[PDB]
RNA sequence: CCUUCUCAAACAUGUUUGGUAGUGAGUGAUACUCGAGUUAACUUGAAAUUGCCUUAAA
């Protein structure tokens, strides 16, 4: 049949977990709010689920913003069948890149290139390139 | 910094790699420099200021030239301040770019940015159809808001800093002089956050091998100075690389005024 | 009714030009009315110098605004010049309440009050609407009763003020009065 | 409450914080005085007069007194922590509340960072007198009285009594102090409570609905909000300002 | 501002403007023409015969229609008292 | 139902330094530096089914 859980598309910028929790409580209580966004940045991916406490109000809920334009938006909700519950939406942050460890010193690591330099060469020879050294 | 012979004759074998007998027939004729440096360009802070490297051999007008036989041909925008776009017309830049051959297709503002082309496949289709972008350098800094992020996955569609004020007013001699520097003597490159450098010197069909290798010549040697490279290779597209340039002691470097206003604002 | 009207239906444009095309009222034919004689002008206006050298200590609220709070000043700036250049002034006396002062005008004795310059406190208790309708009143008598002083001494009404010493300080030595 | 007023406010929320962040990032960067990268290295005062002219000055960095005045901020624009702390610290928790600060070196990242919310200028002595002598208050402790109340500044024997260590005797010499910029001027600062203006548009007649659609344009064409962590600070007449908010 | 813009062609001697068209009989001939983009019915007109035949020509014409609560609104839409009708023809980039 | 860093100094109209961190999804080859960072270019309606402070007040 149909479950209480809200499936929410073509959100806006500023629509987020927090934003769609603060809206939709105002429709039902919420057993939870998640937002789909991009693994390495804190991204929002334009779509999300909410949970209702009532099946009930998760269908006034649809059928109150099943067409709402908002923002140049035309938001597009819908209620999921039975079962098929909501799950793997983590809450991304920014993430930050840094330099890590070199424990290979300096003489492997020139070795290392040179190895590199003569399998290049190689590939050279082997791929019909006439090229000096 | 690069032997000459050896340079000629990759640049020659390179180019007669291509001719062994979509985008297929067309891709595989760039030219492409790999510049592989020991530490970051930039560091932890990205960059989307490109370096304009100085060259003999004019670069942007063989383009235009070659571009009348494609279905894309060569085109320059330009983007300049709101308060000094009525100071400039299609005609102010006819009279003093006419006898170079130099002709700005495109004039446009923050305004025209922020109103006409706002929505993102309108403004996809109006920014993919330019080559060389020119944008003020007032106006640069706004650019990743207003012109989004795909315009930033591309060397040709990244604007181009330029300097049009003199005395700190708007000049138009001093604007028609940066715009014909930028399209005969220097060329754009993207400073990345990692080690590899690419640079794309342009078509084979464009210029002469002997003009590639005194450019690449030259761009070595403005490089080598500005930074601590490490590593110089010269490919072309769906081809292997060729080195050019080995060094070794370069990599030996591997291994509250806030506080004191609020208390002068404060009473204890 | 009509500026309503206009607003309701979002024609700003159409309302500033109806506010610009209006025309207030005056209560000059009243006063000429009520005062057939320049000596009953001069007996009458001493609650007219006490009424707006009062509203010119009293600080802006929501009943009272700051454009009549600076026209009551600028009057009985205008008025202390005068007496002042003209040197008319009789008697004076350093009460609690302020100061008194008695001068001489068209042979005829004024006595008026004048605050001291701190900030006193409104009561919300009194009827605003009827002192500032009295207040109206005594500001057309005294612009009627200061031109004809004026003219009759020869000297220039309104008088031209001094822009860095009002600056400087905001009293009657801004207006410079001059001859002719 | 409607999404589009959520998403509004969270929109201008991130946008200011953005801002925020960026001139703390700078000024960080200035106080340190140790760094390569940078935009610019100085102070910058733009002061725009009345048809209107805009006069950009670099700062001396000699102190100077401004009368600074609280107005509503941005639309649908949450306050961040710094911005609230140093309001809060400045006295100017609601709007239409005017104080007077010492700007120096150090007070100035603080107006780059609390500009959106406030008007600064360079006060005359005309207005400084009749700011104090129209709306000077304190709060004063009696003698019979459990708890202090608020009350007009009335009284120079008060003033003596809390003031005369420093060479404080009345009204008159507090405000030579507050102008002059000498010592004890924090002490006097302090001792005056923040001055309460009043609007200089009040009432919801057509009328005044006419007058505040005109305050608005004017206000929107006077006050622009640069948002670029290096805009120079504000200076608008405020003698004619305090005209009309007094 | 028509005056002003009668006053500045006569010194001359204007770009293309853009306006809400509006007219009953204007309209019609938009809509049967395909030239209007948008068209606003109002709902509350009397007599109902001049608006009532409106949905059926538009859906027969292609021409996308919105019944719309209050002429009146309408007519503050074109600068009048009342509007039965407004249309959407050509609009800016 | 908000609206986007619209620039500075140094030298003599010129030269140099700094300033620019983005809608999402998908297709993809090809090389470079130690699961990390970079690297030819193509599509899209602002598209989308789950990678653990209150006078802008009633």
């Amino acid at each position: 049949e149909y479950s209480g859980i809200i499936y929410v598309s073509r959100l806006p910028h500023g629509f987020h977990e927090k934003e769609l929790s603060k809206y939709f409580a105002q429709f039902g209580d919420l057993k939870e709010v998640r937002l789909a966004r991009n693994k390495k940045t804190g991204n929002s991916r334009h779509y999300g689920f909410l949970e209702f406490v009532n099946k009930e109000d998760a269908m006034i809920a649809q059928e109150s913003m099943n067409n709402y334009l908002l923002m140049g938006h035309l938001l597009q909700v819908r209620v999921l069948p039975k079962g098929a519950k909501i799950e793997k939406l983590y809450k991304y942050k920014k993430r930050v890149l840094v330099e890590k460890g070199i424990t290979k010193p300096v003489k492997q690591l020139k070795d290392n290139m040179k190895q590199k330099h003569e399998e290049r060469i190689k590939k050279l020879a082997k791929s019909g390139i006439e090229f000096k050294w | 910094a690069i032997p000459r012979e050896r340079v000629i004759k990759a640049v020659n074998e390179l180019i007669k790699f291509t001719s062994k007998p979509d985008d297929e027939e067309e891709l595989k004729k760039d030219l492409q420099l790999i510049v592989v440096n020991n530490k970051s360009f930039t560091g932890t802070s990205k960059s989307f200021k490109l370096k304009l490297l100085n060259v003999k051999h004019s670069f942007y007008k063989p383009w235009k030239e070659a571009s009348a036989t494609a279905v894309k041909d060569f085109k320059v925008l330009l983007i300049l301040k709101d308060s000094d776009i009525k100071k400039v017309s299609e005609d102010d830049l006819f009279d003093q770019l006419d006898s170079e051959g130099i002709k700005v297709d495109e004039i446009i503002c923050g305004k025209d940015l922020k109103t006409v082309y706002k929505a993102y496949e309108a403004r996809n289709a109006f920014i993919s159809q330019f080559s060389l972008i020119l944008a003020d350098d007032s106006i640069v800094t706004s650019l990743p808001k207003l012109m989004g992020g795909k315009a930033y996955n591309k060397v040709e569609t990244t604007p181009i800093s330029i300097r049009t004020h003199a005395n700190k007013e708007f000049s138009l001699t001093t604007l028609t002089n940066n715009i014909k520097k930028v399209y005969m003597n220097q060329l754009p490159v993207k400073l990345p956050r990692g080690t590899t450098l690419n640079v794309h010197l342009g078509n084979l069909e464009w210029l002469r091998p002997e003009e590639f290798v005194d450019n690449v010549e030259l761009i070595s040697e403005q490089l080598i100075k500005a930074y601590q490279i490490r590593s110089i290779f010269i490919k072309t597209n769906r081809s292997p690389v060729l080195p050019l340039y080995y060094n070794q002691d370069v990599l030996d470097e591997l291994e509250s005024t806030f506080n004191k206003g609020l208390m002068e604002i404060a009473n204890p | 009714r009509k500026l309503t009207r206009a607003l309701g239906r979002g024609e700003v444009s159409s309302a500033k030009r109806l506010e610009e095309n209006r025309d207030s009222y005056t209560l000059d034919h009243i006063i000429k009315e009520r005062y057939p004689s320049f000596p009953d002008a001069i007996r009458d206006i001493d609650d007219a110098l006490n009424m707006l050298f009062l509203f010119s200590n009293l600080p802006s609220t929501n009943q009272v605004s700051s454009k009549i709070i600076n026209d009551a000043q600028k009057i009985c700036n205008q008025w202390l010049a005068y007496v002042a250049k003209e040197r008319l002034v009789r008697k004076v006396f350093v009460s609690i309440k302020g100061v008194y002062y008695q001068a001489n005008i068209k042979g005829e004795e004024v006595r008026w009050l004048v605050p001291f310059k701190f900030p006193e406190n409104i009561p919300s208790d009194v009827d605003f609407r009827i002192m500032l309708t009295f207040l109206e009143f005594y500001s057309t008598l005294l612009h009627f009763v200061l031109y004809k002083l004026y003219t009759d001494s020869g000297l220039i009404y309104p008088p031209k003020l001094d822009l860095k010493k009002d600056k400087i300080i905001s009293g009657l030595s801004s207006y410079i009065l001059e001859s002719r | 409450v409607r999404a589009e007023s959520i998403v509004a406010k969270t929109l201008a929320t991130s946008r200011e914080k953005e801002r925020i962040k960026r001139v703390s990032i700078l000024e960080d960067k200035k106080a340190k005085n140790e760094t390569q990268h940078i935009a610019s290295g100085k102070d910058f005062i733009l002061k725009i007069t009345e048809g209107l002219i805009r006069e950009k000055t670099t700062y001396d960095g000699k102190p100077a007194l401004l009368f600074i005045v609280r107005v509503r901020g941005p639309l649908a624009v949450n306050i961040p922590n710094k911005a609230f702390k140093i309001l809060s610290l400045l006295r100017l928790v609601e709007t239409n509340t005017g104080v007077f600060v010492k700007l120096t070196k150090n007070v100035y990242p603080l107006l780059k960072v609390i500009a959106p919310y406030v008007v600064i200028g360079k006060p005359s002595l005309s207005s400084i007198r009749s700011l104090i002598q129209k709306r000077g208050r304190i709060i004063y402790k009696g003698e019979n009285e459990a708890e202090p109340h608020e009350i007009v500044l009335n009284d120079n024997n008060i003033v003596e009594e809390q003031l005369g260590d420093h060479g404080i005797i009345c009204v008159e010499d507090i405000i030579h102090e507050i102008a002059t910029m000498g010592e004890s001027f924090s002490v006097c600062n302090f001792f005056l409570q923040p001055f309460k203006l009043n609007r200089e548009v009040s009432g919801f007649g057509s009328l005044n609905r006419l007058r505040k659609i005109k305050q608005r344009e004017a206000e929107s064409r006077t006050r622009q909000f640069s948002n670029a962590a290096t805009a120079p600070v504000i200076e608008v007449d405020i003698d004619s300002l305090l005209a009309k908010l007094n | 501002e028509k005056k002003e813009r009668l006053t500045k062609e006569a010194a001359a001697v204007s770009p293309k403007p853009y306006a809400v068209k509006y007219g009953l009989n204007h309209v019609v001939a938009l809509i049967e023409n395909k030239k209007a983009k948008l068209v606003l019915i109002a709902n509350d007109v009397d007599p109902i015969e001049l608006v009532v035949f409106l949905p059926a020509l538009c859906k027969k014409m292609g021409v996308p229609y919105a019944i719309v609560k209050g002429k009146a609104r309408l007519g503050t839409l074109v600068n009048q008292k009342t509007s039965a009708v407004a249309a959407l023809t050509e609009v800016r980039a």
